[PDB]
């Protein structure tokens, strides 16, 4: 919807309307893994589905 | 008769040889949590004997007083039951246990296991039945089990079990002796076929008609064997229908009266399906009720009163085809309300007096109102808890 | 030429009711 | 198909040759939804785009709209909705119109779509102008609602709480005013009808739905046809629209605000005069309206019990006579008069009870009780329709107090009419009408009194469940049903169709047990009459969608139940058994087991049932290929086994002889005929075990035209042999000859 | 949180509750007679909240609605409106819906008046903190004492989800097996390469 | 990062189950002890009526001693953290008079954390409750409504009767 994570949040939960322009080149995931690891108030559950994103941006990288 | 009493020794909060009071007709043992009640149940059914998964402890090392802890009273327990019976006599059954073993003694005499068991059987005890001692969140599971094991347990009801292996071997030599004539038959047929084209040597033709004859020969004594096999089966199928079918109307009979007898109605309805009703011994029975006031609906979303209501109908019909001389019931006025256990009080009074003895565990304060007699049991505190009993009358007050 | 079909309308019949 | 389909849509100029005649019927029968879909939108957009000359198929076009699919009916309603909105006048739109409301019911989804597509189709707002649209739309519908009548009303009125709850807030209310536009047009046609008496009743059967809807919009024209319900001729329709609008105001008098007392007064007399110089049916469906509006808000009932005071008089006086002349030549004539009387005590203690404080207003009689002693003594009376009368006036008495059924003679009453092989036939038919109808007030009450819930909430217990209110209607059935079951077994058929329908909608109800009738159902199952072996397979797979094994149970019972209604009577019957049973493996091969060997071993049967057994074998619809091959194969064990016995026990050798030899041969004929019409080699069924593999013997099966040659054959030799026994010559010949024919068989490979 | 109101129709033995005074939030108590129906509250709600009881067959899918009289019913709902008042419910709002329309295929989740993806009910419920497949915190008529002498595996599951971290492991042997197959992706890319 | 978190939970939880447990058995120890752990077991320790000398197991016991051992882990996880909502069918079943005392007790200590809602045949449970409601089952179907106490406790146990 909005936000830098907003695509990470339609990869875990969507994963529908993701297309090859963002798969490619929109982010890079060694970036938004250290941006993920030090924030504050991160529930455990959200904390899950951001790795969900992470994981599966990767593997449709490979 | 009935039972008189009990005698216990070193066996589950029991130290020591105390006698319990005798047992009228309807008696009673009440008690709050953990006071140490069951364990009367389960020594009923270890002088009666059963497997020890049942009586919630394993090993049968740990039956012993003060084993659960890990300090036992001793490597020695006594249990003894008296049977009261008319014509002033008294038969002492008892229960010997050293350790791991354990052996059984009538009069005070050693006594093995299988001469028991069928002396207890002409009592009027099966000890593979199972069904007239009630658990704890069992009475739930009676109408919601698996059909297999009450299947069984109605096989069994019926002295047929122990046939079981000579009906499924005179069944396999059935289908053997079947396959047999008809290979003969599939065998002699090629040989037939081969045979007319080759009608179409002389040498060979003889030669292969001496094999058709040969094959017609062993055909023929395959007939034979079926044959003589045939009419054995028929009359072990025809014993074993007899029996089983027999007890399964009369079943069906008296739990249908008792059923609409019980609920006070007359718009109440139990049946109990069998599966191949042909030959349904071999396969499942399924058991569905009709509630007083409810839709029909599966069993699966009954609630607790309606199962208790059948579970209890199948005890006392299975009692009134093969009776027992004096019943325990745990706790069966589980989740009903004031009428419900006024129904089944009033009719274990009017019942009891002429045709059973019987013994219940409960709380609820009307259930063991309608008796006639009380056992108190004080638990006591120390190394461990020692239980304790007290008698009171209840035949000396009004309405 | 009546390949692939139903034995008549049998396997087919579902009727109305009232 | 589809392709193609696009191809004749572009050209519908070749729609002649014959080859792609056959294959698009062919796929229209193919046994697949997609094909079948293809195929119906090919002629669909034929229809569209060529009206004419499409008539001619228009049957098969509507054939096509059950079809057990999804999509397909789909794309037959939008078929069937763009011709009905495309051409009006076409010669068949109504009938058309009728079926499709018929499956209104079926899925959520056809619900919808059918829902818009009328709306479109008729329920518009259509503002003040183009009087003749509306009036051929009144037209139709009136058309349509005749044509209802035959079947069922029960679909259309739920169509209509289908529209109704489809809005539940106001969104213009856009049906609701065009509904209350059309009902006063109607009214205004009634303005304008004034004098072709279906159109008239169709009209007021219109107007009747509508009042079963919803009773809102009536209460400013009751006045207007009030004139109507006065007086008219002696004929039937007329009497049809006298209960149709009784039962129109019995709805609609509770709803209108503050009426006018001499209204209803003048009504309340008239509709007695009605009573009093005409026929049952009427007066029974007056009574009714009679009931409610005194018994609603007027206290007038004193002339009523005066009235039913007038009547027991009468009846009085002619049970009096009836004492010490049961031979009294004045009883006969005013014996219609009797007949009224009945009909009238019993219509007066129906409605309402009048054992009450008020309506007798003084110290309790019980007259309840001696009315019903009283109709009981004239229950056994010489003449027959007097018990016919007397039948009718207990079951409308038993319509208020059902508890009266308790009583023990009352059950000696039916079980004496209903058993002992009556010579009277109609008695069981107005019995079981009572039976009937007593579900159906019963029902209907407490559906009502379930919506109206919150008005009775707090003036009743928690404690008790009052039940026996409800138990009671379920023990009745304790009593008696065993005994319908022999009612089953009657010649007339209208015995069966009020059997069945009791019973029906007593597992509608289901305060019985499921399966205790089954082998009943399964039997009647196979009556010629298409409604009743439809409502027997209905209801055995409404219990099949619900209890799996329980059919199951019941198999050779409803084999025997079958072969006693084809004696009560003077392609497989029982086919759609085998079709709801083909899945289960196990069971299937169970009963086919417990079959071949019980009913062809040893069981001494009559051959006949063996004969219609082999029938239904031979004529059951078999999908795979292993079925078949599974009968083969224990075929050949037990034939070996019997046969070689059979023919060596004959060669060392009767008519026991003669029918085990008649069984014999029947289990060969049938075996012969599988054979054949499987169409497979021999060979391979020699090579056939039992149980092999699950996955080998699953092929389609083709079936050939014109195999059907085992009947006549076994009609043959049972003529032949008719359990015939005889010194004679010949049929010791027969006897030779049906041996030297065993050993042929016994001989052939 | 608080439960204000429950609403039903047709779902097993209701034909239309209507709106009834609210709860509490502290403690609301039952009392009936034997076979009250009241099992029908316990289903009806975990049947809006839980996964796991529609999971079995479609046959009493089927015997899941009100069948006492009158026309038969194919479509039920059940409905229940609470406040997400201490924002425990991420959506921002205050008087929350959750409706559930159950047809014999058919079944639609209205969050007020929207649909739902069958997907947005779980992870919605999971950061409300519920566990669709837990026995935890209800329990069935007559069911209460299993889960005392339930065995310690499916205690360690019940402490392991009393964390939270009941999605990681699915999550993680979700991620392993992809990463294997990738792994052998990338060695044939390498070989690959150097051809 | 979920690992000492399971650490930390686990403490929590079997402090609060120990403490539970002293409040509801008036006389009596019992505790969690973590097995070799990876982890693959956590036993339950029970002592009482000597409260040293008694050590037991965890299948021979009395049924209202398995209820109050799993209402005591209820409520070990609800004051770990609680659940939104919590909800009990005839809870008190097997357990006495006493004990439902001290499970209403409880109640009213808990009454704050979390909102229970509960169904029994027995009346000292019921006087820890805010507000009554009925059920309601004629004319084949059920109906809820609100009700008072005293009627409600009337109906629970002071009439007696056939119905
Ligand atoms: N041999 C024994 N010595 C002492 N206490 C025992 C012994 N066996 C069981 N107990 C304990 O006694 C308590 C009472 O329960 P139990 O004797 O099984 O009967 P009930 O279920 O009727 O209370 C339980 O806590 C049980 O673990
Ligand atoms: N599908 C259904 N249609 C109609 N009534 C039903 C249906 N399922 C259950 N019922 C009714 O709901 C009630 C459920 O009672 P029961 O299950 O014994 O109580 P509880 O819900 O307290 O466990 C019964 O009276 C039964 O007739
Ligand atoms: F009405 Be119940 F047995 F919860
Ligand atoms: F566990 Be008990 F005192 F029957």
């Amino acid at each position: 919807k909005r936000g830098p994570l907003a695509k990470i949040w339609l990869a875990a939960h969507w994963d529908k309307k993701l297309t090859k322009a963002h798969v490619f080149e929109c982010n890079l995931e060694s970036s938004v893994e250290s941006i993920i690891s030090p924030k504050v108030k991160m529930a455990l559950r959200t904390s899950g589905h951001l790795l969900l994103g992470v994981v599966r941006i990767y593997h449709r990288k490979a | 008769g009935f039972l008189k009493l009990i005698e216990i020794e070193n066996f589950k909060s029991y130290k020591g040889r105390q006698i319990i009071g005798p047992f009228q007709r309807f008696t009673a043992i009440i008690g709050p949590n953990g006071s140490g009640k069951s364990n009367l149940m389960d020594a009923i059914s270890f002088v009666l004997g059963e497997k020890t998964s049942n009586l919630r402890v394993k090993t049968l090392r740990d039956l012993i007083h003060g084993a659960p802890v890990g300090k036992p009273a001793a490597n020695r327990a006594f249990v003894s039951m008296v049977y009261s019976e008319e014509g002033a006599e008294d038969r002492t059954f008892a229960r010997v246990i050293v350790g791991g073993s354990s052996e059984y003694k009538i009069n005070n005499k050693v006594v093995q296991l299988h001469e028991y068991s069928e002396e207890l059987e002409k009592l009027g005890i099966l000890i593979k039945a199972r069904n007239f001692l009630v658990f704890q969140g069992a009475v739930e599971s009676i109408a919601m089990k698996n059909p297999k094991e009450r299947t069984a347990l109605f096989e069994e009801i019926s002295r047929s079990g122990e046939l079981a292996q000579e009906y499924d071997k005179r069944k396999k030599e059935m289908v053997k002796a079947e396959e047999d004539t008809q290979f003969n038959y599939h065998r002699k047929k090629n040989i037939a076929a081969e045979r007319k084209e080759a009608k179409q040597a002389m040498e060979k033709l003889e030669s292969v008609r001496d094999k058709f004859q040969e094959t017609s020969d062993e055909f023929e004594a395959a007939r034979k064997r079926a044959k003589k096999a045939k009419q054995a089966f028929e009359q072990i199928k025809k014993e074993r229908f007899d029996r089983f079918n027999a007890c399964f109307e009369s079943v069906a009979t008296n739990i249908d009266e008792i059923y609409k007898a019980l609920s006070r109605n007359s718009s109440a309805q139990a049946f109990l399906g069998p599966e191949n009703p042909e030959e349904p011994y071999l396969d499942g029975i399924n058991y569905n009720c009709v509630a007083p006031g409810k839709r029909f609906r599966p069993m699966d979303n009954l609630s607790g009163g309606e199962k208790t209501v059948a579970a209890l109908a199948l005890l006392f019909a299975i009692h009134s085809y093969k009776p027992a001389p004096f019943f325990v019931l745990d706790e069966i006025d589980a989740a009903l309300d004031n009428t419900n256990i006024g129904k089944v009080a009033n009719y274990i009074k009017e019942q009891s007096t002429c045709n059973f003895q019987a013994i219940v565990i409960s709380l609820k304060e009307e259930f063991y109102t309608k008796a006639e007699s009380l056992i108190g049991v004080y638990p006591e505190q120390g190394d461990c808890v020692i239980s304790k009993v007290l008698t009171f009358d209840l035949t000396k007050y009004p309405d | 030429i009546l390949q692939e079909n139903d034995f008549g309308d049998f396997g087919m019949d579902d009727r109305e009711i009232m | 198909m589809k392709c193609l389909s696009e191809v004749v849509a572009v050209d519908p100029s070749i729609l002649a040759r014959l080859d792609m005649q056959r294959g698009v019927h062919g796929r229209l029968m193919d046994n697949s939804t997609s094909v079948r879909e293809a195929a119906v939108e090919l002629l669909g957009r034929f229809v569209l785009c060529r009206p004419q000359l499409a008539e001619q198929y228009y049957d098969m076009l509507i054939e096509r709209i059950l079809d057990t699919g999804i999509s397909v009916r789909k794309r037959v309603i939008k078929i069937l909705r763009d011709i009905c909105i495309e051409q009006p006048t076409f010669p068949k739109i109504t009938e058309m119109c009728v079926k499709m409301i018929r499956r209104v019911n079926d899925e959520e989804g056809i619900k919808k779509l059918v829902n818009e597509t009328f709306q479109k189709l008729w329920f518009t707002p259509t503002p003040h102008n183009d009087k003749e649209a509306m009036t051929r739309k009144i037209l139709n519908i009136t058309d349509v609602v005749a044509a209802c009548r035959d079947t069922g009303y029960d679909w259309f009125e739920q169509l209509l709480q289908n529209l109704l709850k489809s809005e539940e807030d106001s969104s213009y209310k856009p049906v609701k005013k065009a509904c209350t536009q059309l009902v006063d047009n109607l009214v205004e046609h009634i303005l304008k009808y004034e004098e072709n008496s279906g159109r008239l009743v169709a009209c007021i059967t219109t107007l009747f739905l509508f009042s079963k809807i919803r009773p809102q919009l009536m209460v400013k024209h009751a006045m207007t046809m009030q004139p109507y319900l006065t007086t008219k001729c002696s004929t039937q329709n007329d009497f049809m629209v006298i209960c149709n609008v009784a039962k129109i105001l019995e709805l609609v008098v509770p709803l209108m605000e503050h009426p006018s007392e001499t209204f209803l007064a003048t009504i309340e007399e008239d509709l007695m005069k009605l009573i009093i110089k005409y026929g049952m049916t009427v007066v029974q469906h007056c009574v009714s309206c009679l009931g409610a509006v005194v018994n609603k808000v007027t206290q007038n009932f004193k002339f009523v019990w005066a009235c039913f005071n007038r009547y027991y008089g009468a009846i009085s006086k002619l049970k009096s006579q009836h004492q010490e002349d049961p031979n009294n030549t004045s009883l006969l004539t005013n014996k219609p008069a009797l007949l009224r009387s009945l009909f009238t005590v019993g219509a007066l203690c129906r409605h309402f009870d009048f054992d009450l404080e008020d309506f007798k207003g003084n110290s309790k009689v019980n007259i309840k009780d001696k009315v019903l002693e009283l109709l009981m003594y004239f229950t056994k009376h010489s003449d027959e329709e007097v018990q016919t009368k007397a039948i009718i006036g207990l079951g409308f008495a038993f319509i208020q107090h059902p508890s009266l059924m308790f009583e023990q003679e009352v059950k000696n009453l039916y079980n004496n009419i209903l058993s002992d092989k009556n010579s009277s036939v109609n008695l069981k038919i107005q019995v079981l009408k009572n039976l009937q109808t007593y579900l159906q007030e019963e029902d209907t009450r407490m559906q009502q009194a379930d919506r109206d819930w919150k008005k009775v909430a707090k003036q009743e217990d928690l404690k008790e469940m009052g039940d026996v209110s409800s138990g009671m209607s379920s023990s009745i059935m304790q009593l008696y049903l065993k005994q319908v079951l022999e009612a089953f077994f009657h010649t007339q058929s209208s015995v069966r169709h009020f059997a069945l329908n009791v019973i029906a909608l007593t597992l509608n109800q289901g305060l019985i047990h499921p399966v205790q009738c089954v082998p009943y159902l399964i039997a009647m199952g196979t009556d010629p009459e298409p409604a009743m072996r439809n409502k027997a397979d209905q209801q055995l797979v409404e219990i099949d969608k619900k209890y799996a094994g329980f059919i199951h149970m019941k198999a050779v019972a409803g084999m025997k139940m079958s072969y006693q209604v084809q004696q009560a009577i003077n392609s497989a019957l029982c086919s759609h058994l085998y079709s709801m049973i083909r899945g289960n493996r196990q069971h299937r091969r169970a009963f086919l087991i417990s079959l071949l060997n019980l009913f062809d071993d040893t069981a001494k049967t009559d051959v006949t049932m063996l004969l219609y057994i082999a029938d239904n074998l031979a004529c059951f619809p078999y999908q795979t290929q292993e079925e078949p091959l599974f009968i083969m194969h224990h075929i050949d064990i037990t034939l070996s086994v019997s046969g070689s016995n059979l023919l060596q026990s004959f060669k060392e050798s009767l008519i026991e002889f003669a029918n085990v030899s008649q069984g014999i041969l029947l289990l060969l004929m049938l075996k012969q005929h599988l054979k054949n019409l499987c169409g497979f080699s021999d060979s391979k069924i020699q090579k056939y075990s039992p149980s092999e593999s699950a996955k080998v013997y699953d092929k389609a099966i083709n079936r050939k035209t014109g195999v059907h040659f085992h009947p006549k054959q076994t009609l043959d030799f049972l003529r032949s042999d008719m359990a015939n026994s005889k010194i004679t010559e010949e049929v010791k010949r027969s006897i030779v000859k049906q041996y030297l024919d065993f050993k042929l068989l016994m001989e052939h490979l | 949180m608080y439960i204000k109101q429950v609403i039903i129709q047709g779902f097993r033995s209701y034909r239309d509750q209507t709106i009834v005074d609210p709860f509490s939030s502290k403690h609301n108590v039952i009392v009936g007679r034997n076979g009250s129906g009241k099992s029908n509250f316990f289903y009806a709600i975990q049947f809006v909240l839980s996964d796991e009881f529609s999971h079995l067959r479609p046959e009493q899918r089927l015997a899941l609605l009100h069948e006492g009289t009158g026309p038969r019913v194919i479509s039920a709902f059940v409905e229940i409106i609470f406040d997400n008042s201490d924002n425990r419910l991420p959506i921002d709002k205050e008087e929350v819906s959750l409706r559930r329309v159950i047809g014999a295929k058919k079944d639609q989740y209205f969050l007020d008046k929207k649909m739902v993806t069958k997907n947005d009910v779980m992870n919605l419920l999971e950061s409300a903190g519920f566990s669709r497949s837990n026995p935890y915190y209800i329990v069935k008529q007559g069911k209460i004492n299993q889960m005392a002498t339930a065995p310690d595996s499916q205690r360690l599951k019940l402490l392991r989800e009393v964390a939270g971290t009941r999605v990681y492991d699915e999550r993680k042997e979700e991620s392993i097996s992809l990463m294997k197959e990738t792994e052998g992706k990338r060695e044939k890319i390498n070989e690959l390469l150097k051809y | 990062r979920k690992y000492e978190a399971i650490q930390l939970t686990f403490k929590q939880v079997s402090k609060n189950f120990s403490e539970v447990f002293q409040k509801l058995v008036p006389g009596g120890k019992a505790t969690l002890v973590m097995k070799k752990g990876q982890f693959t077991g956590v036993g339950i320790r029970v002592s009482f009526t000597g409260k040293q000398g008694e050590m037991r197991e965890m299948q021979q016991l009395s049924g209202g001693q398995k209820s109050l051992v799993a209402l005591a882990l209820i409520f070990a996880i609800q004051k770990c953290d609680p659940a939104p909502f919590y909800l009990f069918d005839e809870i008190d079943q097997a357990l006495d008079a006493q004990h439902r005392k001290a499970v209403s007790d409880m109640i009213m200590e808990l009454a704050v954390h979390a909102q229970f809602i509960t169904t029994t045949f027995r009346p000292e449970l019921l006087e820890s409750a805010d507000k009554f409601y009925g059920v309601k089952f004629r004319n084949k179907v059920s109906h809820i409504d609100v009700i008072t106490a005293e009627m409600a406790k009337d109906f629970v146990e002071d009439d007696t009767t056939h119905g």
